[PDB]
């Protein structure tokens, strides 16, 4: 296009540019004093005095939870938002440049994948300490003093702020980068910080998935009393059946919980949820036979099996039988055994 | 006074902040329409009695499928939205958005808001739709999707306009 036309497309853009700039500017000082607002009404009241905040019912605990390393993303920003700042002085101009900032920041803001994958746990902890009549107290407390209306956006809320702020920076990136023409000075640095940002904001996403599934096996080992062997995380990613059947080993019919893993099975005993571990097998090392119904032998007691099977510990060389209530649940069941070792033997190449 | 926890939910296309700036802030447009809503409260009178209504919007998070649920838990109702003139963020509400808000949150309601209304009769919008062998969404189409994802209203709205605008927030109230 020609300078007359050009032109009129240049002051547009630069006119939008500095609208954005000092958006960044302005919620980035917003941000800041949510988290010291934060750290000030509650984390720094508590240490001020502990015994008062335990006495009301929330313990040191909690408070780790609840708020996590809220602190540590405060003094990232602190340092983030000052380095703004100098970009930026004395007010935004529209030739300031802002994307080498981002990329000096990028590993920084690492600090968000611990507070984005705990922050699941801090909710619905929180829901559980609002059931507290004291805690509840003591909570609305921090919100006053700390400056909340009580028609103001709940705890709940500020507490999700950074999950919220840092999937920002890609939208603010991404009309910066819309106007920051080829020939301004800032145009490579923003153009690399917006995908420095996405980067970041994937990378957090990603981590907590991987933490979710951790966290699937960790849960339901903790609920097994009396553990014996390797920690499920250590073997195993992911639970693929559980269920209630009977189970007989020349002896009682007892009622036991199943578990099948990748790699592993395993019953417990249920207490009067919460189990007791009875016993394990690598599934590598387990086999198993059907049971045709009206029989009975040695491992069944002589007691008559329906919809039941044998499982082989083949490293013991120890049998048992199952019964499921229904031949749809023994199908689950024996589909579910033979997909597990399907996958196992393909992973294997 | 009750509190109602409102989210809003949709592909980045269908403005879900402007609605949310249009709706909260006087003189809107203005000069320059925000990238950033930060969550909001305000009083609401629906119907003869105040009501607390807490407004959080999800934008930027349309690509991070495990942040987007932290937003979801004690929603009392979600607005899933597209835009009129986006046939890719109307079938995202079947195929994304309704899925995924069900499966959090199975009991609370949902109302489907088709935004951009003031574009559907643009004629430039239009024309770069035909380009692609596209057309905007009709009132009897987004009728449909509403019955079919079970939301319990249907509403058109412009944040430009503001037409239909109050509307949406005061159904969401009373859907609570």
């Amino acid at each position: 296009p020609g300078p007359c036309a050009a032109a009129r497309e240049s002051e547009r853009q630069l006119r939008l540019r500095l609208c954005v700039l000092n958006e960044i500017l302005g919620t980035e000082r917003d941000y800041v004093g949510t988290l010291r607002f934060l750290q000030s009404a509650f984390l720094h009241r508590i240490r001020q005095n502990v015994a008062d905040s335990v006495e009301k019912g929330l313990t040191e605990e909690n408070v780790k939870v609840l708020f996590s390393n809220i602190e540590d993303i405060l003094e990232v920003h602190k340092d983030f938002l000052a380095a703004l700042e100098y970009c930026l002085h004395p007010e935004p101009q529209s030739q300031h440049e802002l994307g080498n900032v981002f990329l000096k920041f990028k590993d920084k803001f690492c600090v968000y994948e611990e507070y984005c994958s705990n922050h699941e746990k801090a909710l619905r902890l929180l829901v559980e300490l609002n059931k507290i009549p004291t805690v509840r107290a003591f909570l609305l407390s921090c919100m006053l003093l700390g400056g909340r209306k009580t028609t103001d956006i709940p705890l709940e809320g500020y507490l999700l702020s950074p999950i919220q702020r840092i999937c920002k920076y890609p939208l603010l990136l991404k009309e910066l980068a819309k106007r920051t023409p080829g020939k301004h000075p800032d145009h490579p640095a923003v153009q690399s910080a917006l995908q420095a940002m996405k980067t970041v904001c994937s990378n957090i996403n990603e981590t907590k998935r991987q933490m979710e599934k951790l966290e699937a096996l960790e849960q339901l080992q903790s609920h097994i009393e009396g553990w014996e062997g390797s920690n499920l995380t250590d073997i195993c990613t992911q639970l693929l059946l559980q269920g209630t059947l009977l189970k007989i080993s020349a002896g009682n019919i007892q009622e036991r919980a199943f578990f099948l893993f990748d790699n592993l099975l395993v019953y417990c005993k249920r207490k009067s949820s919460l189990y007791i571990f009875r016993g394990r097998i690598n599934t590598e090392v387990m086999e198993v036979e059907n049971v045709e119904d009206g029989t009975a032998d040695y491992h069944s007691n002589g007691y008559t099996v329906t919809n039941g099977w044998k499982i082989h510990n083949t490293a013991k060389n120890k049998w048992f039988v199952c019964m499921a209530k229904t031949a749809e649940e023994k199908q689950k069941w024996l589909d579910a055994i033979i997909r597990e070792r399907e996958q196992r033997e393909s992973l294997k190449l | 006074m009750q509190a109602i926890k409102c989210v809003v939910v949709g592909d980045v296309a269908v403005g879900k902040t402007c609605l949310l700036i249009s709706y909260t802030t006087n003189a809107f447009p203005g000069e320059y329409i925000p990238t950033v809503f930060d969550n909001y409260s305000a009083n609401v009178m629906v119907d003869g009695k105040p009501v607390n209504l807490g407004l959080w919007d999800t934008a930027g998070q349309e690509d991070y499928d495990r942040l987007r649920p932290l937003s979801y838990p004690q929603t009392d109702v979600f607005l899933i939205c597209f835009s009129l003139v986006s046939p890719a963020s109307f079938e995202n509400v079947r195929a994304k958005w309704y899925p995924e808000v069900r499966h959090h949150c199975p009991n609370t309601p949902i109302i489907l808001v088709g935004t951009k209304l003031d574009l559907r009769d643009d004629k430039d919008t239009i024309e770069k739709l035909k380009e692609k062998k596209l057309t905007p969404i009709t009132y009897p189409q987004g009728l449909a999707m509403a019955k079919e994802i079970g939301a319990v209203k249907y509403l058109e709205c412009s944040a430009l306009t503001q037409r239909g605008l109050k509307t949406v927030f005061d159904e969401a109230i009373r859907a609570v």
